[PDB]
This record gives C-alpha cells, structure tokens and sequence, in this order.
C-alpha cells in the first residue's frame, strides 16, 4: 500500500525560480519520488513519498526550513480524493462501501464511520486514488439515484469537508467570566439564551424532518 | 540517539503522543513490550495488562507516535496482528462562539486558568478564515471537567465583545477501523438488507420513486436549515443593535 494520499505533502512559500528538479532534491534522502505538481505562480507544490514515516521525517525535517532565501512551510495534503457518503444502513460494512464505490475508480480506503460504543453513525468516507474518480463519484451520485442496499434510501456524497487543525489561527480586555450586574452581564446573558433558541430551533427541524423521512421508510417498509 | 522530530512549541509525550497497542501476546513482558518501540527512543509511561493483552506508550513527539504506528500497525508477533491506535484523548473539549481576534495562543493562556493545557487551535477553513470553531486539550482530566462546568454556568469572554463561548466535550469517533464485514452477524434483517446490491435506481421503478422522494426531503431539510441560520443572523443583529444602542447612551451621559 505504497505512493496512497496518505503521503502526499504540500510545500508552500517556494521561490519563483522553482525547477521539477530543486524541488525533487528537496526530498531526495527520502526515497524514490512519486507525483509530483508545482504551481509556480502561486508558490505551492505537492509529493507523493512511499510510505507515511517518511513522509512524517521528511514533513519535520522541512517545515520551517529555508530555500532560497524563503522559509518552506510543509504539510500533509491527504484528503484530495476523499469523499464524504451518508444515509448508509447499518448494514452497509467497510467493504461492501469498497465494493460499490469501487466502480468509479480505484480505491485507497474506505471506512463506516462508528462511535465511541462501534455502532454505525450512517457516515462513511471513500478516499479515490485520484482526483477525477472522486469527481466521477461525486457526479454520477448526484445526477442519477445511488442504492446501496436493500431499503432505497439513496447515499449523500459530497466532497470531504477537511478543516485546518495543525496550523490553526495565530498572531483589548483580557478572558474572563461576565460579572454580576455589569453591562457586559446583561448583553452575554441575552447571548446564552439566543444560543438556546438556536439549539431549540435546530432540533425542531431535525425532528420534523427526521418523522417526515420516517414516515417515507415506513412505506418503504410496507412495500416490501 | 534516535532524533526528536519535536515540532516549534510542542511539548513532549502528551496525551497525542500515546499508543494503545493491543492483541499482544500473554507471555510478553515489559522488556518485550519496549523492545517492540526502542527504535522510537526513550518511553515515558510504560503500561501493560499481560493478562488482558494490551498496552500503553508515550513516545516523546506526535511525529515518533506517528512513526511507530504507520511501522507497527498489524505487524505479526507471534500469530496475530497488533492493533497500534492513538489512545482516546481523554481530555479534550472543543470551542464555539470564538471572535476572529482570539488567536491559537490566546485561547490556550484562557483556558490555562483551569489547568495545564496540552494544545489549544483556532479551527480555519481552507481560505484559512476563522470558522469560529476551535479545540481545546488538557494535560489531564480534572481542568477538563472545570472549564465543561464553569462556561456553562457562567458566560466566559474572551475578548471586548460580551460572547460567551460554548464548550462542549470533543466527539470521538473512529474512521481507522469501522464496521468490518467479519464481525456482522449473518441475521435474516442482515440477509433482507443485503439482497439487493449496490446498484443506481431505475427509473421507473418503485426503488426510484421511494429513493427520489427521500431525495426531496433530504433537499428541504437542508432548506430548512438554511431558514434558521436566517432567523439566527436577524435575531443576533437586532441584539447587536440594541446593545450599541445602550453602550452609546450610556457614553452620552458619563460626565
């Protein structure tokens, strides 16, 4: 299981003056390079290494280090060709998720998300080795109507929504909690129970709608 | 002798930079056990249930625990495959309501009031824009359970702006190993279920018309949720309004 999105790395602040060949060198020690991309306008390029230590040693020993007078900033870029898939039955395994997506394109890895008890949450992930048959995926189940078992509840799939959590955001009155009677106190009062409603909004919809698609499974259920 | 991999600012063994190994064998011992990972150098907390078959270990950096992991992962020792996982982090809660002046560091010095905290991060999209989400992980339980407490009791401002943050506890959920095929039991619901395979509706059928009606609900839920982000955003600014409002006549009457 060699060359997987799992070893791909983002390399920013590049020079403009960047060759396939500086780049490649930049990761030489490190194996035998895979696919390589470079945007050189925007100063951003991309690797594949063989395996994820040596993208984890080649990731830590460049990041923050210098070329050409610019300080690299590198990063894992793992989640391309990933997709989301929801509205899974429970009887919907890891591999019957490989099986059915698999007609796409070729896959990495695909996975049922469970929770804290092992139980199916209706959420799996499908990680494609290349970009188009992640797109290919995403089209046809948007457009046509994608069944992956016995119950016709059709499969969400919609492109991985990853959120930066390893840079994350850095760089007038200090934390603390609103005091008794202060002006701040009313205002942060009235901001708890906006946040309420919110939250009793929310599960109205969830619920109303959650009846309505029950409801649609009870025919389901009927027509069988 | 074996390189750190310490990234800038990071603390060493942390709860990210811990193992669950499982499926050992029940005549290892706590040499054998660190033999398997003195090749990611020097342990710190050393836990094994011989009789149970699993382990803990703390690896100095997240990129050690990550080395040894993608390395060791279902590995044969003796007949079976090792289970290599990072430990459930027991201590980590996660941010709402944030203002995009609170920075990573600003939101761990905040929450370092009720204890060590381990690593605190202001969630950004893929623009790199404050989301308004972020996470924060203690060094231990106890502060943990504290913050959970205290910013729901009481309204906990981080900056000017009197918006008290939400905290919740992280959710953990597992997308490594999921629902194998293996361990469902061949029920008759099973067999119901798993009789018709995957396949794209025909149109025409009963299947394509159940299936685009759960499509149509599936489509006005979002909608619908739209609608209340819409009733949220009018409701804030007429709160907003109001306590400028207030702020300014106040500012208007002070000698």
């Amino acid at each position: 299981k060699t060359y997987t999105q799992r070893c791909r790395l983002f390399v920013g602040n590049l020079p403009a003056d960047i060759t396939e060949d500086e780049f490649k060198r930049l990761f030489a020690k490190y194996g035998e390079p895979g696919e390589v991309f470079i945007n050189k306008g925007k100063g951003f390029g991309f690797i594949k290494l063989e395996s994820r230590a040596l993208a984890e040693i080649a990731k830590a020993e460049l990041d923050d280090t210098p070329m050409r007078g610019r300080q690299l900033r590198v990063r894992f870029a793992t989640h391309a060709a990933a997709l989301s898939v929801r509205n899974l039955s429970p009887y919907v395994s890891n591999e019957l998720l490989e099986e059915a997506f698999s007609q796409f394109g070729p896959i990495e890895r695909a996975v049922v998300i469970v929770d804290d008890r092992g139980r199916s949450t209706g959420k799996g992930i499908v990680e494609f080795a290349s970009k188009p048959a992640a797109r290919k995926a995403f089209e046809r189940c948007s457009e046509g109507v994608f069944l992956l078992t016995t119950t016709p509840r059709p499969v969400i799939v919609e492109p991985l929504e990853q959120l930066d959590d390893e840079d994350g955001l850095p760089e007038e009155t200090p934390p603390r909690f609103a005091q008794h009677g202060t002006f701040e106190y009313e205002y942060s009062q009235r901001w708890k129970s906006l946040d309420e409603m919110e939250k009793q909004q929310r599960e109205q919809v969830e619920k109303n709608m959650k009846d309505a698609k029950d409801k649609l499974e009870s025919e389901m259920e009927d027509a069988y | 002798d074996i390189k750190s991999f310490l990234k800038p600012g990071e603390k060493t063994y942390t709860q990210r930079c811990r193992l669950f190994v499982g499926n050992l064998p029940t005549d290892i011992t706590e040499e054998d056990f660190k033999r398997l990972f003195e090749r990611y150098g020097e342990p710190s907390e050393v836990f094994i249930n011989r009789d149970r078959g699993f382990g803990f270990i703390r690896l100095e950096s997240r990129t050690l625990a990550e080395i040894a992991k993608a390395e060791l992962d279902g590995t044969i020792l003796k007949s079976r495959p090792l289970r290599i996982r990072f430990a459930t982090h027991g201590a980590a809660l996660t941010v709402k309501n944030l203002s995009p002046v609170v920075s990573n560091e600003l939101l761990e010095q905040a929450f370092s009031q009720f204890g060590p905290v381990e690593k605190a991060v202001v969630v950004v999209d893929d623009r790199g824009r404050a989301t308004g989400k972020g996470f924060v992980e203690f060094a231990a339980k106890p502060p943990a359970r504290k913050a959970l407490e205290r910013c729901g009791d009481g309204a906990f401002l981080l900056t000017t702006t009197p918006r008290p943050v939400i905290v919740e506890p992280m959710e953990q959920f597992d997308d490594e190993d999921g629902l194998p095929e293996k361990l469902m039991q061949k029920t008759q619901q099973y067999h119901k279920e798993r009789e018709q395979p995957p396949r794209f509706a025909q149109p025409g059928t009963f299947e394509f018309e159940y299936a685009s009606r759960w499509k149509a609900l599936d489509e006005m839920e979002k909608q619908q949720r739209e609608q209340v982000d819409r009733n949220i955003r009018e409701a804030k600014e007429k709160l907003e309004a109001e306590m400028e409002a207030a702020r300014h006549e106040h500012q208007l009457m002070l000698m």
